[PDB]
């Protein structure tokens, strides 16, 4: 697995008061967070069915 | 939206009165501007304490006649569509409730033959109107629903154009009056009708100065 | 001929030039109002010209600070006369 | 060792399934229903809510129904296409499990309920009761 | 997505309702851009209190006839095709089930006579329907499948023109209307609707204008 | 009056401006404020009327 598929982090979970949309008595929060994955070569690996 | 710029009456600058075309149904709104004649008489303005009169001057007189009827609140309502129009010839009648022009709070089962039935919404107390049309003659019925201990009043059965009681309003800062002018579903296209604005400003001490104009309402079909 | 016209003004320059595109007639007040001007106020032009001072001091300035529904901008000054000529 | 939870949150009816009835907030702070069905609804209902003003005539006697308007949260994005309050109880309740809710903002004096228009044979299989809180006076 | 900016009830700027193509079976959007009417009328913008209304001003009656049928759930389903085509002069019968407008949730084999079985998909009820062409006239043949508890109602034979039940929007920022407008697959090319729309706008503090527009729609073949 | 009707105080006034919502013409701020009041044993005190 430490070559058969990669795992990608660009930007870890982060948390934030949205100023804007936000008023003297209501909040809005706004999270998020930004990664992806791909294979590596997948002759790597192997499956098995029925 | 309307707009009409009055003449400021210095002996300076086809029929006497403006334009206004309408279309039956639409409720529309109109603008004027006294700036120009009150703007030299300096005083306070312009005050609301303007008056209108509304004139028929080509009615075609309606062939289907309206009515009035009562019901409690939560009870059903029954009655007639056909006692209405006296026809003078003799041919059918191919009664309809226009979709468009239905109840505000209730339902209505057109029956087949001028019957129907008129279920108020519930817990509902006021009146509601909706325009029937035989053989193409609009005519409107008024149903108020009392609130089961006596009665409310009889609504005056809205005429084919008027101004409704008080949505005006006069800018004295820039000498801009506002109103609003309807047009029933019952309005017959060709008639016109004719309003005349007779608007009161002020002096700096509090007399008058008295404005009178009017307006050439035509009613045409499709706008 | 013997028009008149509403029609709004930009003050221009720092002794107030008002510029008419139609050369009030002759000696008629033309009536300037609104623009905070407490009272409408009225100025004789020069014969036949369109350039007018306008008076540096102030009558009223009815300013409405403090509101959300027009963020109190301002209503815009206009002018009122007549033009052109009599026969 | 159950208590005389009665005063304390009392309850009344408010929709029995064949008549509405208001119910008097004034004494109370706080307020909501409790729906709870009979027997298996057949599509979603919705009732209306109203709010009654103290009669001119006497003031311990309910006025004309008037409809309380609706009051969004942040959340709300449907806005039921009226700004006139209303719950809907939706399909699939079985008639072993109550729902509660209620208006975020009361005005006047009295509350009621009554089904709104298209689902007025369903709401004879249902009923709609109100518990308030504290008592002010 | 058609777009029709509406008249501006100012006094100013060959049939009156603009024009609406259509193509049966299709189901397309429409805007509509009251701002040039409603933008002057300082207010709250619009509001979802537009009403739609469909006449027909050329129908040319349908051939065929249309027919309903019932059913439990996993039962499946018979049913002929002959007595739906009233012919009064005497023709063959070419049956045909278009792969187009087939069944949603279910699936039929067309018979060699009038024939054809209607087995509905395991674990599935509802309402289905599917668009038979009998010699090149068109209708539809509408089937419930029932959860075999007691019964189901009656579905309303959709109409040659519709505008669906709640599709409509509005966006009081910018003054538009949209809506979805739908044709049967059974329109007859040729003919011509006509569709009215009342749009209500609301002043600041809850009172009401009014507009009325129509529009024409002709129901054409190839776009 | 000590007694019979009485005035609770939570939080005074508080302004702050309106960051979102000011469209770099109209600079807005809010202000709030939370009170309230209630009337007690209401058989101390009588009213005189005409």
């Amino acid at each position: 697995w430490k070559t058969a598929f990669y795992a990608v982090e660009k930007r870890p979970m982060f948390f934030e008061q949205y100023e804007g949309g936000s008023s003297a008595w209501c909040v809005k929060y706004q999270f998020g967070a930004e990664d992806g994955g791909f294979v590596g070569c997948c002759e790597h690996g192997r499956i098995l069915q029925i | 939206m309307y707009f009409f710029s009055v003449d400021p009456r210095n002996g300076a600058s086809s029929c006497c009165c403006e334009s206004i075309s309408a279309r039956p149904g639409e409720v529309n709104g109109v603008m004027v501007s006294y700036a120009a004649w009150s703007a030299p008489l300096r005083g306070h303005g312009l005050t609301n304490k303007t008056t209108f009169e509304i004139d028929g001057v080509s009615v075609t007189p309606p062939k289907v006649s309206n009515a009035f009827g009562r019901t409690k609140v939560g009870v059903v309502f029954e009655g007639t569509l056909s006692d209405l129009f006296p026809n003078p010839e003799g041919e059918q009648v191919e009664y309809e409730i226009s979709e468009l022009n239905g109840p505000s709070n209730g339902v209505v089962e057109l029956g087949a033959n001028g019957a129907f039935t008129y279920t108020p919404g519930a817990l509902f107390t006021g009146v509601d109107r909706f325009w029937f049309s035989i053989n193409g003659n609009i005519g409107e019925y008024v149903i108020s629903v009392d609130p089961t201990t006596s009665e409310l009043p009889q609504p005056p059965f809205t005429t084919p154009v008027y101004v409704p009681a008080a949505r005006r309003s006069v800018d004295p800062r820039t000498h801009v009056l506002k109103f609003v002018l309807g047009v029933s579903p019952a309005a017959i296209p060709g008639d016109v009708y004719r309003l005349t604005v007779r608007q009161v400003a002020i002096d700096c001490d509090g007399n008058e100065f008295v404005h009178i104009s009017c307006y050439d309402i035509s009613i045409g079909s499709c706008g | 001929p013997e028009k008149t016209i509403v029609e709004p003004i930009r003050l221009k320059g720092r002794r107030g030039k008002i510029i008419l595109s139609a050369t009030p007639i002759a000696g008629r007040p033309v009536v300037f109002y609104g623009g905070g001007l407490g009272s409408p106020l009225e100025l004789i032009p020069r014969p036949g010209s369109n350039v007018l001072f306008f008076p540096y001091g102030s009558p009223d300035r009815f300013q409405t600070w403090g509101d959300c529904h027009t963020c109190d901008v301002e209503s815009q000054l206009m002018a009122t006369y007549v033009t052109g000529r009599r026969c | 060792m159950n208590f005389n939870v009665g005063v304390d949150f009392p309850s009344f009816i408010a929709w029995d399934g064949e008549e509405s009835f208001p119910v008097k907030v004034d004494g109370f702070n706080q307020f909501g229903f409790t729906f709870k069905t009979i027997a298996a609804l057949t599509a979603a209902t919705t009732f209306n809510i109203f709010y009654h003003e103290p009669s001119d005539a006497d003031p311990c006697v309910p006025g004309p129904a008037i409809r309380v308007p609706e009051v969004p949260f942040c959340d709300t994005v449907l806005l039921s296409e009226d700004g006139l309050a209303a719950v809907t109880l939706p399909e699939t309740v079985t008639p072993d499990s109550f729902c509660a809710g209620t208006v975020p903002c009361m005005n006047g004096q009295w509350i009621s309920i009554a089904p709104a228009t298209g689902s007025e044979t369903n709401a004879a299989n249902v009923q709609i009761t109100v518990t308030m809180k504290g008592a002010t006076r």
